[PDB]
């Protein structure tokens, strides 16, 4: 209804499921999957109760190499892990039927809880998660075992760690895929501050999925920071179908094409042709033997130059299967392409800085780290407005094992909590089902 | 035997202690004091020099209606006007904050392992000391690679270097001792024990950034400025490319991974970064002071020693300056480190407990808090009122307040030895020294007090920790003089009945057993009256570089 | 593919080093032996270290985008990523440091290429390292004169050259020898000295460097002249300016 | 006639600056230089000492294989090794970045509203300077109600003290004049007439706490420190009970509601309290630096001693030390202050606009840019090309990036009048720059770079902003050398065409028109030299209070 | 003007900062808009509205 544009929508095998869906059904302000995947990430903890047993046991609290000699308790919180949930459960609830989940993994060792919705909906932010999950388990713990008054503490500060002397919850033993209000690099930036590797942990490192689900992240905080008002909004939601959502099967079309032998130059090369062929971009002016391109819909050129750089990581980084060279593709596709066409570059260059700074500090002395640490609020790669975290996703789920800080490192708890989560796991799935349900509502 | 703050009252009055009336106002106000006298001289020096009015003795009240007092550093014979305990006026007590804000401790277990894995190289107990050749020349801000650098004096930044520690004595034994903070030397045999198996076979680097550097910048410096010379001494000793994927590595274990900060960064009310003294807990402020390396058959040494190093840290310099300033907060700190008068109310609590139960041996409840914090109180209110001389000396009531309860509650965890139940002791110290006198401390001192007990064993989000973990930022305990530094002593208290070679962090126990600091964490008070008589050597001056 | 504007020699050698149907010039032998001694990264006779199993031992699920790129040799071996630096001269090198970026990834896989302005490099799996340095170092990107193979210590683009017509380098990894107007590799690109130094054949003349060099300059081409690759940057920065306000 | 640089190229290399080879590794490494063998022979005595090796030559790789420059201090004929300008060797830099540290603005309007309108008490002339003399008794850390209150010594607090100012002349006129920043005399006519403009009947205090403390504590101590002493001399001079509510109103308005901090705080991954340097915005920094009110008739000089304060502040103390440390990034400044480099180009730009548009007359719009920009960087360019000597010199491509995109982007500012402009002109200039030469900076130079056009006329929440109000916690400015600084100068370039008193605070313009400081902002770069050469003399030191 | 941002923009958002920063945009947008503010002006309508956000 505000914007004229359809798009034709795939699964993550290459196969249409929905043809001529309007863009606006893929927006985050619209579709309900996307609504249902934003909720779900506020609301979802991962607790680990063998990992608080074993604090409490030693003593070990309040994080790195800390401990408090003669305050160990030995409690069969594992054993009992059952009742103990259970017990949670009616705290962390509203009512009895509604959506709070709380379910044993691992034997009892972990514990995935979804706090009811309800609570968010009378929070300013998305604290209560870890808050009530925290609190409800203390409890149950301490009502489980009858935990005196002298030693309930030590309980405490094997749950959440080192707060409130610590801003963070340091040496805690749950986790989330948000990080505490306090880290945001400025207002509007929470669902940016998510590692990378907990969404490829989340996704089992499956490239397309990994892919979308970050892209939906940092195309949904574009919305809560105003960057996707007005004039812009058409670009970032454009960004969001082709660059996250495979729109038209464009990024698995020119991964298909150059998966054998192509480089982020040849991917190059396809793109601008089908740019050309789509009427996307046109030749504006003959200098000596160099076409100068045109276009008459920059935010559809920014989309399809964002398909190319998604396909040209997953071309580059796919061959190496090493994570690493992500910096360098950003950098290069994007130089590469205004020198090739006379267009500016994803994100009007801002892919490109985000580059140059991602692939110094991913290679130099001075901070950063390997690819699978950076996130959207980093302050390395926060500069694109959704453009370029979502192809270290990317490159990180084709990692087959260079990175000593490899989502195996970073992201266990998280892996085995929110992979359970259908929609957090394969969210391309439901955002195109929900997309093409609410097709004729916009 | 004399009371142990008697000599001191003896000192400072012409009275004997236990004499209940004086004479005022005779003593030329200021003229009295030779420190007051240096200052309205030097205020005239100041004014005429630089063309604006400065120090004036008749602007305001007129000090010294009363005896100036002198104060004996307790454990000390060295008696100074409280002016020479300011810590503006104290190169001691500035060298202590630089020594603790300057050091991190930075794991080089990931960085042997990325060594291992992602470059395929070896990693020896040579290639470790060739590591650390490079870092020492590096660290204090030199060069390795690059040609055409520009670098730091070396004299400028002599108190600046690396030195490892690790439980595996192999690889200890084996490496420069230069290099090395050796447990087993340092420690006694049942504590080094203790810490060898904490620490295991991991091996940890202390680093000590330069004085001038901490002092021009920040405490946030410190792990940015290890990390930059760790990074570069690996990328030589261990023939990386200079500045490679696998550099990225090395900088996010420094930085990030394997550090462990003296302190954590502040909310935004209070903004502050890392190594700042509002993010250190009191367990982490225990382990710095070395007391307990050193005094341990006095678990009430090593006590009162880390209230010294508390009181002053966190009210002089912290609640005192970073959250105030001014004329500051000197004598809220110095009633808990002088003329022996906490140490005798403490010497009193544990033999008190000693006779009655045994150290460490009375059960973990209400009923030994209400019996030995109670017991201790009265025995230190009673010296104030069997002591007119002491009372005047501890004039202000958040000092007594402080004294007292710190008494109580180093007592109540000398006995559970559990430092939470000494916490309940502290607040029902203050309960009852409110009724019975009448008073407490200042307009605000009791905030933390009055919410103490239903705090102290609360597991709610921002009210539930064990003490160790609690420290000035604690909400309760953000603001006010005459707590924090007490609270590391009672957090001590219990694991020095005990015999434990640490209170919450071992690392951090062991990175300040190091003689090569420039502060003496082994004797805080010692140091203190050495800065005190202007005998101290702070790092850090600029005269090297500045005119004759 | 158009790759770059402007009709200069420098914007046409840009192109061609970019193009990957433009057959690079070469300009010397070198042996595979010598190849892995000036890379330094394992001995001669020594296996390629690995960083992780072959991916066939693996139990990857499926995944379309990995079934559809295929791996590089190096990749499907666990080898190390390993590099290859170089620096070159302001004084007419025939490659420069974007030059090579850019044209790293046109023309190779799985590259992982940074640009500086005194040093560039290239990562990737060490078997894939070796077939791309040997291009590298026998082909016009390199000049034993005016560009140098360093991993560390760098210094030396932007530095006068000395009376040989050699780049500075403060670990001498490359000396002109008089009696053949050869250059010598002696140290490999770290700087530890090789047990035989490797042959780099002669500097080329000044002739030469004019004709295949990537640099503008007052004295060669100035960029300012080539006035339609000016044009492009100009109208690059004028489309930012503009996408970035409305 | 000859370019500013050709005296620093004759005096720093044997050839002239025009030949193109020269021959190496004949020099002796370190041992050409003054300097290295200062600090060879100091290493060997600090390692000796203290019985941890230090400083070693041989450790990594052999400096000096080429000549080891002297650098001219630009504007004057200084030639110093660039060790004497990094930041811990030289005692005028740490002393510049401490003046701004420990100084804060607070307005005495809505404490005056607090006596009239709620004491009921009448504010006058004569009693603010009661008032001012009571605050500079107590503000460097002296009593003035309590008995048996401990103090500073009034020499080691020399340098803190409180100003006033005020637009309104007869008012200024009425306190005594120790205490009065007096606009009329520091600054010329048309500037002062704006400066008293902006200011009005408005009654502002610059306070100055003492360096001793801010290097003991942190830049967020200021305000604290201020309003604490402020609030003690506000209860002696007008008679307040000592301690009742309105107390707590000056309290407020001069800790929050009429205070101006030098910097504001950070986010958390680079967390710092107030008066740190990444808090300091471009525009403030301009305002600063004194140069404005000096040189006023040529604009150049204006624009590159900001651009000499910013370099050093931003690069070296804050980039270099605060947010990584180590040997640091003193030549990464250095380009921006050395040799007259910076200032030949500036002037060609100068001239060139002149003469095409005249100061200020250029239309505001991207023509402009294109035209200014892309003609000063080529000239810049052809400097590095025809004179080996100069690029030998400025090796670092960044270092060349900044030097020629501060040229570029300041004359485009000097040709419209407008920082916005002169912006887009520094980023062009680093788009053509880095096409000429196959080349820019270091790895992550240009990320700011390649967001800047898109950026530079941004309108959205965290992108949008004129130039004078970014400052090192612009989001793409937060981490990298070879910009600030010179953003600092491009924001000054506009105005110092224009002849506009101030960049962007009055407030600021006139705290630092002080000769009681301790660093003369008036000669930013003079004073650079004079530290290097060892001749500064800062505050601070603890000599009165340690062995002789 | 009283504004009050569509709740559903909350629903889909981690926090509450959606209200001033849409609410700055669409005035700083409308503004521009309305008196066609040039490319070299508009910045100072972002000031205007927002302050010296993200400096600050
Ligand atoms: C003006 C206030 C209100 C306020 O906000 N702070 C004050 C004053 C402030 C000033 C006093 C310096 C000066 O005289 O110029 C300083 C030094 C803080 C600063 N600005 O540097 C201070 N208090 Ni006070 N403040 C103190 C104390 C106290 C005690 C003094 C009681 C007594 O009988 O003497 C009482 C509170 C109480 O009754 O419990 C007190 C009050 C007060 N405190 C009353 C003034 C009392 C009076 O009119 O005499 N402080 C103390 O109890 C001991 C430590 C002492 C601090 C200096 C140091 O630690 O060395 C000083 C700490
Ligand atoms: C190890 C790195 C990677 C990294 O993360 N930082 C380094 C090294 C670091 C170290 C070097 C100190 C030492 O030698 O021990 C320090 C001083 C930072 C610190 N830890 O104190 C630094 N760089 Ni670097 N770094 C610099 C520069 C540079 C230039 C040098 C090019 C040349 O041809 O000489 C290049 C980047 C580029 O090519 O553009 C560079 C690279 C590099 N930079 C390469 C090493 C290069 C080499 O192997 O020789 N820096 C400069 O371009 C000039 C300013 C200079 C800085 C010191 C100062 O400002 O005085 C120094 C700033
Ligand atoms: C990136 C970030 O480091 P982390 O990734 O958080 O470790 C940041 N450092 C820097 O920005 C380094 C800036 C100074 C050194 C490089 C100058 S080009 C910091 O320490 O907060
Ligand atoms: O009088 S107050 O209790 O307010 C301050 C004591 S320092
Ligand atoms: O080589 S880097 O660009 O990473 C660092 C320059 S100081
Ligand atoms: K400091
Ligand atoms: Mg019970
Ligand atoms: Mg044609
Ligand atoms: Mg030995
Ligand atoms: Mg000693
Ligand atoms: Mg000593
Ligand atoms: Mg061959
Ligand atoms: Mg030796
Ligand atoms: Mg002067």
């Amino acid at each position: 209804a505000k914007f004229e544009d359809k798009v034709d929508l795939y699964d993550d095998r290459g196969n249409l499921v929905e043809e001529q869906v309007p863009l606006e059904a893929l927006s985050p302000l619209r579709n309900p999957a996307i609504k249902s995947i934003v909720q779900g990430i506020k609301r979802t903890v991962a607790v680990n109760l063998e990992g608080i047993e074993n604090a409490l046991k030693t003593a070990k609290v309040g994080g790195p190499a800390c401990k408090i000699m003669g305050r160990e308790l030995d409690l069969d919180i594992v054993g009992n892990a059952e009742s103990i949930a259970a017990a949670a459960k009616e705290m962390i609830q509203v009512t009895e039927d509604d959506d709070t989940n709380v379910e044993l993994l691992g034997g009892g060792k972990r514990a995935l809880v979804q706090v009811p919705s309800a609570r968010f909906d009378v929070a300013a932010e998305y604290s209560a998660a870890p808050l009530v999950t925290a609190t409800a388990f203390v409890q149950a713990i301490i009502n489980e075992f009858d935990v005196s008054m002298y030693d309930a503490n030590m309980v405490k500060a094997a749950v959440l760690g080192r707060y409130p002397q610590s801003v963070e919850y340091m040496g805690a033993n749950i986790a989330t895929m948000l990080d505490i209000p306090q880290k945001l690099e400025g207002p509007g930036y929470a669902l940016r501050n998510i590692m990378v590797n907990h969404v490829v942990a989340a996704t089992l490192k499956n490239t397309l999925q990994a892919a979308a689900l970050s892209t939906i992240l940092e195309q949904t905080a574009m919305f809560e920071m105003g960057d996707a008002v007005g004039a812009f909004e058409r670009m970032h939601l454009l960004g969001l179908a082709y660059q996250g959502m495979n729109a038209d099967n464009l990024v698995f079309d020119l991964v298909k094409a150059n998966g054998k032998e192509g480089t982020v130059g040849s991917v190059i090369a396809d793109l601008v042709e089908r740019a050309l062929e789509d009427g996307v971009i046109k030749v504006e002016k003959e200098l000596t033997d160099y076409k100068v391109y045109g276009t008459d819909d920059l935010a559809m050129w920014n989309a399809y130059a964002a398909a190319g750089l998604m396909a040209a990581t997953m071309v580059n980084q796919g061959a190496a299967r090493a994570a690493q060279g992500v910096s360098s593709t950003l950098l290069y596709y994007n130089d590469l392409i205004e020198f090739e066409t006379g267009l500016p570059s994803v994100d009007f260059g801002k892919v490109e800085g985000t580059a140059v700074g991602f692939s110094f500090f991913s290679h130099s002395i001075y901070g950063g780290g390997g690819p699978g640490i950076f996130n959207g609020n980093h302050i390395v790669t926060r500069h694109s407005k959704g453009f370029a975290i979502p192809c270290v996703a990317a490159a990180m789920a084709l990692d087959a094992g260079t990175q000593m800080f490899s989502p195996e490192a970073t992201s266990g708890l998280i892996k085995e909590v929110f992979s359970q989560v259908d929609e957090f796991r394969e969210p391309l799935k439901y955002v195109v089902e929900a997309a093409a349900e609410i097709k004729n509502e916009i | 035997a004399d009371k142990l703050f008697i000599n001191a009252l003896k000192k400072k009055f012409e009275e004997s202690p236990e004499e209940k009336k004086t004479t005022f106002y005779t003593l030329g106000g200021w003229k009295q004091s030779e420190r007051k006298t240096e200052f309205v001289n030097a205020g005239k020096e100041v004014a005429a020099k630089r063309g604006i009015p400065q120090y004036n003795p008749d602007i305001g009240t007129p000090l010294g209606q009363r005896v100036l007092m002198p104060y004996q550093v307790s454990t000390t014979d060295t008696y100074v006007e409280g002016d020479d305990l300011h810590f503006v006026n104290n190169a001691a007590m500035q060298q202590m904050w630089d020594d603790i804000r300057r050091t991190v401790i930075v794991g080089l277990n990931h960085a042997h392992a990325v060594i291992e894995k992602r470059l395929g190289k070896e990693v020896t107990p040579e290639t470790i000391t060739h590591y650390l050749e490079t870092v020492n020349h590096a660290m204090p801000g030199a060069a390795v690679v690059q040609e055409h650098m520009v670098e730091t004096h070396p004299a400028l930044v002599a108190d600046s270097y690396v030195k490892v520690f690790t439980g595996n004595d192999e690889i200890a034994d084996e490496i420069d001792p230069a290099f090395v903070i050796d447990i087993n030397k340092q420690f006694p045999e049942d504590q080094a024990e203790t810490l060898k198996a904490e620490v295991g076979d991991g091996i940890w680097q202390v680093v000590r950034i330069p004085t001038i550097v901490s002092r021009t910048c920040d405490g946030a410096t410190t792990s940015r400025w290890s990390a930059m010379q760790i990074g570069m001494s690996m990328i030589s000793a261990y023939k990386q490319a200079a500045g490679e994927a696998a550099t990225g590595d090395f900088a996010y274990a420094a930085k990030h991974a394997e550090v462990i900060h003296m302190g954590t960064y502040l909310p935004v009310r209070r903004a502050r970064g890392e190594n700042e003294p509002g993010g250190v807990p009191f367990g982490y402020l225990a382990d710095i002071c070395q007391s307990s390396r050193v005094n341990y058959e006095d678990p009430v040494r090593v006590s009162l020693d880390v209230v010294a190093t508390g009181a002053m840290l966190y009210d002089q310099i912290w609640l005192g300056s970073y959250m105030s300033g001014g004329v500051g907060f000197t004598q809220y700190a110095t009633a808990a480190y002088t003329d022996n008068i906490l140490d005798d109310f403490t010497y009193f609590g544990k033999e008190y407990v000693e006779d009655k139960y045994g150290l460490c041996e009375a059960p973990n409840n209400m009923d030994t808090v209400l019996d030995v914090a109670t017991e201790v109180t009265f025995y230190g209110l009673e010296q104030y009122e069997e002591y007119p001389a002491l009372l005047e000396d501890q004039f202000g009531g958040s000092q007594r307040a402080a004294v007292v309860a710190a008494a109580a509650g180093c007592s109540t965890a000398f006995a559970t030895g559990n430092a939470q139940t000494g916490l309940s002791g502290w607040y029902l110290s203050m309960y009852l020294h409110k009724e019975q006198h009448s008073r407490l401390g200042f307009y605000g001192y009791d905030l933390q007090d009055q919410c103490g007990a239903s705090n102290v064993f609360s597991i709610r989000g921002d009210e539930g920790l064990p003490l160790e973990l609690r420290g000035p930022n604690y909400p309760n305990y953000a603001m006010n003089v005459g707590h924090q530094g007490e609270y590391a002593g009672i957090s001590q208290a219990p694991h020095a009945a005990r015999g434990d070679a640490f209170v919450f962090n071992p690392l951090v126990k062991i990175a300040f057993a190091d003689d090569n600091l420039v502060f003496d964490f082994t004797n805080v008070r010692g140091e203190f009256a050495k800065g005190a008589l202007r005998e101290f050597e702070p790092a850090g001056e600029r005269a090297l570089i500045t005119p004759a | 593919a158009q790759y770059y504007p402007g009709t200069t020699k420098v914007a046409q050698n840009r192109r061609n080093f970019c193009n990957p149907e433009y057959e690079l010039e070469k300009l010397r032998e070198i042996s595979d032996e010598d190849v892995v001694k000036i890379l330094g990264h394992r001995a001669p006779g020594e296996e390629y270290p690995s960083v992780h199993p072959p991916l066939e031992e693996m139990d990857e699920p499926e995944d379309a985008i990995r079934e559809m790129v295929e791996p590089i040799d190096g990749a499907k071996a666990g080898d190390r990523v390993r590099y290859i630096q170089f620096t070159d001269s302001m004084y007419f090198a025939p490659a420069q440091p974007y030059v090579r970026s850019r044209a790293y990834l046109c023309r190779y896989r799985g590259a992982d290429a940074g640009t500086l302005s005194g040093r560039q490099i290239i990562e990737t799996r060490e078997r894939d390292l070796e077939k791309i340095s040997k291009e590298l170092l026998e082909t016009e990107f390199f000049d034993p004169a005016r560009s140098g193979v360093r991993g560390k210590s760098v210094h030396g683009h932007s530095l006068r050259l000395d009376e040989d017509g050699m780049m500075f380098d403060m670990l001498r990894r490359q000396i002109y020898n008089k009696d053949t107007g050869r250059v010598e590799m002696v140290k490999n690109q770290i700087g530890d000295e090789l047990d035989e130094p490797v042959d780099l054949g002669e500097p080329l003349d000044e002739e030469t460097l004019m004709e295949k060099t990537t640099i503008y300059r007052v004295d060669g081409e100035a960029y300012r002249d080539d006035v339609e690759a000016v044009e492009i940057m100009q109208r690059i920065h004028v489309l930012r300016s503009q996408g970035g306000f409305n």
